[PDB]
């Protein structure tokens, strides 16, 4: 199976500025007939994917001349001369030279803004939940930027990762920040076996671990 | 041109399901009909294609024992049947055309694979663990755990608390959905003033409130 590699997975842009996305294939896409089967699709939120470019550089009917596809062999590029709000979404490259066709992982366009440290909050299980036998510890890391954040749950010093659910909001429409939720669910017994619960985030806004903890006492 | 796809499907794991894609605006039997997949927050996967002229099929081997493609030329409808679907098969299924004559995608069909019956969420309060208050602001929240099917609607103080709110997208885990929501208010507002999340779950006809009581 042909491995398609896109970069970056997240492209920070500024409305009015140009954008460039890369797509590299594990093997050459030049087929035996002189044609290179590579297309680009844009998936706007809530929408279905829509092809914008085909055969490397042919623009689909309607596609603004702001879009330009290029490349050859195993290296291809999609350029936007000046990003507009309508261009926001997820862009995919797909090859059709090798069976079966495979898509790149996708490149989401996000708005650029200044770095913002996250506001971290940690919460112990509720007595209601403990009555039901479970114990979910929740951590909120809010309004940070960029999107890249490394969160670890440290229980009395050691990282534990048994029963975890993480959810991320879409980039905020107003302040362009990101927020994240991390829930560590243990059984009531497992929970009562430890004392210090810690939500630890590694983010570019700090050379030190951003932590918030609580002791079961 | 237009590809009309059938409605959302709730499928029990290990059983089966069949989706349709009705085409119009072009000659159905003149081009291959593709079927794609997009699992939760993931990328795109090409399942295979069928040519309605002779029902000839080319399948991504990865789905050979998963997808069966058929067609009904009478109503120019394409069908994809999934055998023994698992939780890993939950996703949005798309039928599409991508050829020299055109590039069109249906609106997509959501398939959720779960054995869960309608289940109201267990709403739990998220109150600070009596750990410092040096902060000018206070963040509280509600954990909306184990509900099905999606979705639920969460408000704070019946819509009185709007800004400072983050209601995270639900994650389908172990047949059930779980979602959380946070709200931030000044220290002078809570707990002197009551803060309550209101979780409404349409499917189970329930709407419950959960007041956030200060950590005793
Ligand atoms: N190897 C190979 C191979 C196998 C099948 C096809 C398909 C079709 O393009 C695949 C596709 C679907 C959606 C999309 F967004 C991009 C591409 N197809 C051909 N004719 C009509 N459909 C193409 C190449």
């Amino acid at each position: 199976e042909l491995v398609m590699t896109q970069s970056p997975l997240t492209l920070s842009v500024t409305i009015g500025q140009p954008a460039s996305i890369s797509c590299k294939s594990s093997q050459s896409l030049l087929y035996s007939n002189g044609k290179t089967y590579l297309n680009w699709l844009l998936q706007r939120p809530g929408q279905s994917p829509k092809r914008l470019i085909y055969l490397v550089s042919k623009l689909d009917s309607g596609d603004p001349d702001r879009f330009t596809g290029s490349g050859s062999g195993t290296d291809f590029t999609l350029k936007i001369s000046r990003v507009e709000a309508e261009d926001l979404g997820i862009y995919y490259c797909v090859q059709g030279s090798h069976f079966p066709p495979t898509f790149g992982a996708g490149t989401k366009l996000e708005l650029k803004r200044a770095d913002a440290a996250p506001t971290v909050s940690i919460f112990p299980p509720s007595s209601e939940q403990l009555t039901s036998g479970g114990a979910s510890v929740v951590c909120f890391l809010n309004n940070f930027y960029p999107k890249d954040i490394n969160v670890k749950w440290k229980i009395d010093g050691s990282e534990r990762q048994n029963g975890v659910l993480n959810s991320w909001t879409d980039q905020d429409s107003k302040d362009s920040t990101y927020s994240m939720s991390s829930t560590l669910t243990l059984t009531k017994d497992e929970y009562e076996r430890h004392n210090s619960y810690t939500c630890e985030a590694t983010h570019k806004t700090s050379t030190s671990p951003i932590v918030k903890s609580f002791n079961r006492n | 041109v237009q590809l009309q796809q059938s409605g959302a499907e709730l499928v029990r794991p290990g059983t089966s399901v069949k989706l349709s894609c009705k085409a119009s605006g072009y000659s159905f039997t003149n081009y291959w009909m593709n079927w794609l997949r997009q699992r939760p927050g993931q990328g795109l996967d090409w399942i295979g294609m069928i040519h309605p002229s002779d029902s000839e099929t080319r399948l991504n081997q990865k789905f050979k024992d998963k997808a069966t493609l058929t067609v009904d030329r009478s109503s120019s409808t394409a069908y994809i049947q999934l055998s023994s679907p698992t939780s890993e098969d939950s996703a949005v299924y798309y039928c599409a055309r991508d050829d020299y004559d055109g590039a069109f995608w249906g609106q997509g069909t959501l398939v959720t694979v779960s054995a869960a019956k309608t289940t109201p969420p267990s709403v739990y309060p998220l109150a600070p663990g009596s750990a410092a208050q040096t902060n000018s602001m206070v963040t509280l929240g509600c954990l909306v755990k184990g509900y099905f099917p999606a979705p639920v609607t969460v408000t704070w103080n019946s819509g009185s608390l709007s800004s400072g709110v983050h209601t995270f997208p639900a994650v389908l885990q172990s047949d059930l959905y779980t979602l959380s929501s946070s709200v931030t208010v000044p220290s002078s507002t809570w707990p002197s003033e009551t803060v309550t999340c209101n979780v409404a779950h349409p499917a189970s006809s329930t709407k419950v409130d959960k007041k956030i009581v200060p950590r005793d």
